[PDB]
């Protein structure tokens, strides 16, 4: 069910993630707003993703290295022995920059691509 | 060697603000057109706060606002606007109704501009008022009085409030919650329950029940400018009725424009009451007292809030409750009420309804779920509300976060 | 070669769309502008602009004017108010400038009660009554319905900025001599304009821009005497204006929660209204719209300057609602020159108003109690020029285009259309 | 940075896409709603342009369309480096649906060609 | 064996489905209603099943004329002042016998000072109550409609919005339900004049072959017939007095269109069918009519029955003018120059059967000439051994446009499907 | 060209994807209402694609085998026999087995490519 994972590890957590995302599209002029605030957030997720590289997966792997500064945590006491609701307090200050460390990786490696693409 | 890893549909969530959606010729019927799910968490903890509700705050401005799209296609009665020629109402009248009814005397319109009626109707004493036996309806000074339709049904029906889509409805299931704090037993739901928009004063009617005990809540405990909300145990059930056996007269005002005003009754004239059985309401102020003590009649103002006011069968009444609330703690009782067409409804100065007379005995039996205590108080309406929706709060989903991982793209 | 796609590509097309309002957080602009409010040097980018086919323009007049009957749709109409009035010469106290400019006024209206009638009496101006027949009636009464404007709305200008949608981007020229239209070398893309008064009057342009370097003469056609020339000055110049006289309100109730807002009886002696300018700074300001004005006429044309003629007291006149009031100055005071310590131009006042040229609605202003004084500032000019040595210039207005086209003249609408090919020498495999 | 590299040639311009595309969906009664719907239909209606020419998840697309010199009878080293993208806009401004119909052309061989493939060959 | 899923998005399927349809066309009401600007696929093996009588195009098009009626009637004059007692006295100036009393001379106090006024109006619009009020003062309120406001019928287009396609039936015998064989994909409807009458239906399409009879459950005899012609009928409508009109001020700014004195002569109101037309018109619907009722059956016309004047006559908008023609002339024979058909007309309307609306068709200037075309029948049946009598009738706007919207169905697309291939591994 | 293959066999209408993908998005309250809805139902089924890991094909292979019991048919009697109308009634019952299925298939792949490059 959704957010039955809510209070499960990370590492559990992360096996229920189509579940989650199979509900945020779809579950007077108040409505009409609601339906269309509804599509304008889940584009906007889309969109990011899309920009980081990440287009079409629900788990994706980046080039940006963590930087410890950010958690100060090591594993098992991350994926294990802690929820995301917690985890998303332990960086909530680290965020964006993060995101735009994301989109900084993915714009270099496209131009890399399309030097290859022409080189061989 | 750790990696930034992106998920998407991670289960996270903030509180948030949103607008909310109604699921189920009577109003609520005919807004909530969409149809009617609870899933467990084990193992969250969450912050809930009745007191601090947005929830509240909608079911609120939904309710007027929906009160208002129903008045505003009917006929607005500015021809009453007249001086009224009024003497007392006699015979087979008991003793208790003495000046409580007047038969008014008045010239109307008619559905030709050229042409005028005579016509007379009857009135409760608190609708009209002295400007000589020369009267005015209360509300021609303020504002314009609208008929309500007599086709449309106010009657309370469960409603219920639905999430859209990205946000979820956290409902609190611990047992003598107390409107505010951590939560340990918690669940998600697409919905809140059927919730009746029962609008009553001091007596809050056709709620939910405790669980195990009766339960005391307030926003700030030893406070005096904020009301005690109590939800009780058991309900105590209570039995209204107008007896008189009245009648009603159709009368054409314009084209197509029709009044509905009170004809004579046409049994004998008794004043309206409501009945409790004394030894449960002793036995439910004993349990309420026991609850007041691990943390240790009615005045002031019109009778909207004065009174217990309350909806029966349509007709409008004003029950006095210092039957009810006479003691010091340290087969029935009866209340007498008054009834009234015109309604002023929500402390709203602009805007009046006239609330159309109903024809034959009305009764009804309620049940009694909670009391707002302050000594009764209350009035305020969105504290009604707060105890339907204290178990309920509204959260965002959040689907993206990154954490470390050991694996790196290629 | 091959072709690639590229998505995320600076360009854009011109484009017309719709704007929304922002501002700087019972006035309507502000109950209207709810959303909350940098700007990007574009290098090189040579964009070409033309204020006079400026779509901006058209989307702010349209806004006034809604807003403006949205604000006056839901207030008590003045229906009831149009009988036989009664009446007399005010001259209790008054000077010689006022006499006649006031009535008071005895009537026959309702009350809450359909049998009843009352005897009110109220002050009236001149300009709002046509004699009959003494007996008077109300200007506009067999014409058009007037409305009580509602005494809680404030009409008081705020600034506001207008805000591109997304998708959409505002670029704003910053050469600092742009004369509206034509290419502007230095560009810039804001996502907001800058703050704009909507401040409506006639004649003189008050609280807007200021040019930064040089009086700017800008007009659609310099040549055509059928247009308009719109003068930005590089310094303002102070006008106070007053209404001297304490005025009271006198509340009449007209019906069941209806309620008409009279003028009441006056406190004190009773003056003309007026607005002062500054002698030598008014002097000095023609000045440099005359030299301003010899670069498109001739350097040894007379350049004369006088006041209005024809239309009624709408275009003749400085027109401006401030205080709440709305006044009716005379310009030939400083519009009486020939170029090879304070100036007073009188006022007048009216209560029954019709904006924006049309004729089948009205608006009656209520009273303002006590005194107004107002200080604003003249940024601007509106002149006309006379249909063989001599060119003669002359206050202009009524067309309220133009005076937002005074502000909304540095930016432009694009739509950004981020989508592309050109070769490389990649091939996908 | 939104539009900071309008007026720079191509081959600078080209760089940093990402400030163009983040900044699409980042924006009376009636009348906002339209503006909003429409900026949605616009942002899909390029993603959708995009996805039919496998070309989704990208901001710089390598295609297997061959350039043609009636297209644009110029050499690599007078468009990157001395033109911008408004100019180039403009340059091919009446080719755009020819290119658009022969990209989709394209990616439907192409993804007929790969399923017969991962059938066994 | 080594089959697996293989999924494939833009696949060419479709279901039945009800949406939303939008007006497009090429001061009248669907000119400015219908502001879209206006290409079909022939499927070259689609068997496809139609049903004209539970199509929800033809619920979709009602709903919509009758809110765009509505709606151009907002923003007009609302004839209050008028409901007082008239003082009417009978016309008889230049008066040809045909209409005498029909006509009436009214006199009220207008009481917007009050001032007294005269009018004419039409026998049918006034209550004997000398004493005289208008129809609907009891009821309704009755709302002047806009003289610059044009009802003429244009033609207008329904269109399928993204995600949804209409498709159309191309037989030449389609009989209104069943598998149709030639179907073909649309994206607007042809265009259709949303023309509003009674028994006959004017300005429609035309049959290509024959005279096709299409009714629902036909042995029922409390059904509607719709007969639609392969051949049209004209016929030639005029209101010949020469009309004025009459501007009397109600209000500041507002007026009421009054009657004004006729010019010349008064005469009544016909149209003009020719017999031969007509009779070779009504021996094919016969034709036709024996096939589902026998070879030997006599047919037999009669005219309408009892009932509201808006459905026992021929109603129709003429020029901006109402009528109310008699059809008695027609609808008469029995099967084993010109016909004239008088008609009424009428200024208060009441539209669509409400009663809690009313409208007021001001006068219009000069003299009425239209010349319409006869496209189809609405006939009943009467209740019998060998005798089966038709009459003309029904008074249900929805069976209008279903002579028109009966080769179209609306399906929403299903892009997405599943299928067995031999690929594995993406 | 927007339904033409409509009639054809699902062999020959396979290779018109095209045409009936680029029409599906384009071409007073109720027009908002009419284009909100174009909008959802286009995401739901772009939605549905990329949860089953197929975003941007219009083809797409999976690894979830094809049941006997959902069809009991051969290959040459569908794809070279039946129209794409007739194949979606025949196997209509089964829509929502099937899509459970790809999403199941999906999540699996996307964890064992985690746990791929973290081993690599
Ligand atoms: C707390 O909750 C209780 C219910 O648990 C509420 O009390 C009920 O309130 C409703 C509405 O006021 C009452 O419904 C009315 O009953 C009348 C009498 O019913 C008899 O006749 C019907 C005939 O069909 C029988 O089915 C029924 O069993 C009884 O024998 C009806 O006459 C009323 O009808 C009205 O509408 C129709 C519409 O066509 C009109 O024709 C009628 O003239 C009339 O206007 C209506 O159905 C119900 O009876 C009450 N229950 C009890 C036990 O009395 C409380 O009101 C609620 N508390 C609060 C504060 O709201
Ligand atoms: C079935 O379809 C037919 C058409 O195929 C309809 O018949 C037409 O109906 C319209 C409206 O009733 C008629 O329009 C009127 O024609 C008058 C005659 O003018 C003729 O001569 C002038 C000479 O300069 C020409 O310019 C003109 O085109 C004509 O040939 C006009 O005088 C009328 O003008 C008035 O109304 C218009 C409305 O927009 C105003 O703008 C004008 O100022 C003025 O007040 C008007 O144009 C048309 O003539 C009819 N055609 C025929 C052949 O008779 C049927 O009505 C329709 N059936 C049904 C039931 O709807
Ligand atoms: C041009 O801008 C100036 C301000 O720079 C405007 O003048 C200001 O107008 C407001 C509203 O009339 C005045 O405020 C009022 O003060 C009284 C004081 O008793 C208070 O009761 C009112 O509620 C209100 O707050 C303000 O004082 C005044 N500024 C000055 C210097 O006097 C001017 O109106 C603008 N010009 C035009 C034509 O809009
Ligand atoms: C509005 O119309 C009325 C008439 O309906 C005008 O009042 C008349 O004016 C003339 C000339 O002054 C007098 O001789 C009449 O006796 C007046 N009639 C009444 C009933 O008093 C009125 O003047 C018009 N309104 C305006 C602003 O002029
Ligand atoms: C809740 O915590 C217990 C340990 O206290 C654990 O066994 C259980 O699996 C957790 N529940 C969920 C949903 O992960
Ligand atoms: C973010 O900053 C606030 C500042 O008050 C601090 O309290 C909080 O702990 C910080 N969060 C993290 C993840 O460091
Ligand atoms: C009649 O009405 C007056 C005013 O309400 C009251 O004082 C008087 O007692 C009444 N008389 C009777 C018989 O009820
Ligand atoms: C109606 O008006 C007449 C006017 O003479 C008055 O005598 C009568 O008393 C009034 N009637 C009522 C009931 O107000
Ligand atoms: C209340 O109790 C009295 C007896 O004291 C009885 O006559 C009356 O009918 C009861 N009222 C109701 C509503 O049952
Ligand atoms: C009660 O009201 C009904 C209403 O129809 C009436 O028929 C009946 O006679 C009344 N009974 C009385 C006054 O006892
Ligand atoms: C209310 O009505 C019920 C009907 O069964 C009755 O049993 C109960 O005693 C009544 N209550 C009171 C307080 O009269
Ligand atoms: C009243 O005003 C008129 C305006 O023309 C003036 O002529 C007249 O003398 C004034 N009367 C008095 C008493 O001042
Ligand atoms: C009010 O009406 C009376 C009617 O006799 C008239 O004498 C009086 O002059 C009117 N008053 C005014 C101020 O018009
Ligand atoms: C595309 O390139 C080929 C190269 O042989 C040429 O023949 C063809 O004409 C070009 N296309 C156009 C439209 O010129
Ligand atoms: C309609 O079907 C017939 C066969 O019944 C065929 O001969 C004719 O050509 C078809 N017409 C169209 C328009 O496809
Ligand atoms: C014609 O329509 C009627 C409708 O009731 C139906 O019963 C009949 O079978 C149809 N005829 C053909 C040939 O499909
Ligand atoms: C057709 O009409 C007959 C009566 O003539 C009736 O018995 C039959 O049920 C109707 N068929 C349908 C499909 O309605
Ligand atoms: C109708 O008028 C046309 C000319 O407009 C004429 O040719 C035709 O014969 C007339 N028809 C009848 C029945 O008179
Ligand atoms: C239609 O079916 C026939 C066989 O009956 C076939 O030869 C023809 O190719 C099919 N047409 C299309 C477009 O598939
Ligand atoms: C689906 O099940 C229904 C019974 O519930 C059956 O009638 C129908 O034929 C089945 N469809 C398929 C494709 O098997």
């Amino acid at each position: 069910g959704f957010l039955g994972a809510a209070g499960s590890t990370m590492g559990a957590a992360s096996m229920t993630l189509t579940v989650q995302a199979r509900n945020l599209l779809s579950g007077g002029i108040k409505q009409l707003q609601a339906r269309v605030l509804a599509v304008e957030r889940y584009l906007r997720d889309q969109q990011l993703l899309g920009i980081w590289g990440c287009s079409g997966k629900l788990i994706c792997c980046t080039n940006v290295p963590w930087n410890s500064t950010w958690s100060n945590r090591n594993l098992s006491e991350i994926w294990d022995n802690m929820t995301w609701l917690q985890w998303d307090k332990e960086i909530s200050n680290y965020t964006q920059i993060i995101y735009g460390l994301l989109e900084e990786s993915q714009n270099q490696q496209e131009k890399n691509e399309q030097d290859l693409l022409a080189l061989d | 060697n750790l990696w930034v890893t992106v998920y998407y549909g991670v289960p996270v969530w903030k509180d948030a603000e949103t607008t909310l959606f109604c699921a189920s010729h009577n109003v609520w019927a005919t807004h909530c057109c969409v149809p009617t799910q609870e899933i467990h968490l084990e193992n969250v903890t969450e912050e809930f706060n009745m007191w601090k509700n947005n929830m509240v705050e909608q079911m609120h401005t939904d309710i007027i606002s929906l009160w208002d799209q129903s008045l505003k296609p009917c006929v607005k009665l500015t021809p009453l606007c007249v001086t009224l020629q009024c003497t007392n109402v006699t015979n087979n009248i008991t003793d208790d109704m003495r000046g409580e009814l007047k038969n008014c005397s008045f010239n109307m319109t008619t559905e030709l501009r050229d042409k005028k009626q005579k016509v007379y109707s009857l009135f409760y004493r608190l609708d009209v008022v002295q400007i000589n036996k020369e009267y005015r309806l209360i509300n021609c000074n303020t504002s314009a009085i609208t008929q309500a339709c007599p086709k449309v049904s106010f009657e309370p029906i469960p409603i219920h409030y639905c999430a859209p889509a990205g946000f979820a409805i956290l409902k609190c299931k611990d047992k003598k919650f107390n409107g505010t704090g951590p939560c340990t037993n918690v669940s998600t739901v697409q919905c809140t329950h059927g919730i009746k928009p029962v609008v009553s004063t001091q007596l809050l009617l056709n709620g939910s029940l405790a669980e195990e005990e009766v339960i005391i809540r307030s926003e700030n405990i030893t406070n005096n400018a904020k009301n005690i909300l109590v939800q009780l145990n058991e309900s105590v059930q209570i039995n209204c009725t107008r007896p008189n056996n009245n009648t009603r007269k159709s009368i054409r005002i314009g084209p197509g424009q029709w009044f509905y005003a009170t004809g004579d009754i046409i049994g004998d004239i008794r004043q309206a009451h409501c009945n409790v059985s004394k030894a449960t309401w002793n036995e439910t102020l004993g349990k309420v007292v026991k609850q007041l003590r691990k943390h240790f009649n009615s005045s002031g103002g019109d009778l909207e809030v004065t009174t217990h006011s309350f909806n029966c069968g349509g007709e409008f009444f004003y029950c006095n409750t210092s039957g009810l609330f006479n003691s010091t703690w340290i087969d029935s009782i009866t209340l007498p009420c008054r009834i009234k067409q015109i309604i002023n409804m929500w402390q709203r100065i602009g805007q009046a309804m006239y609330a159309p007379p109903i024809q034959g005995v009305i009764r009804c039996v309620s049940n009694i779920t909670g009391l707002i205590l302050t000594r009764p108080g209350g009035g305020d309406m969105r504290d009604n509300w707060r105890s339907e929706l204290y178990k309920y709060k509204v959260v965002k989903i959040e689907p993206l976060g990154v954490a470390p991982t050991r694996c790196k793209r290629r």
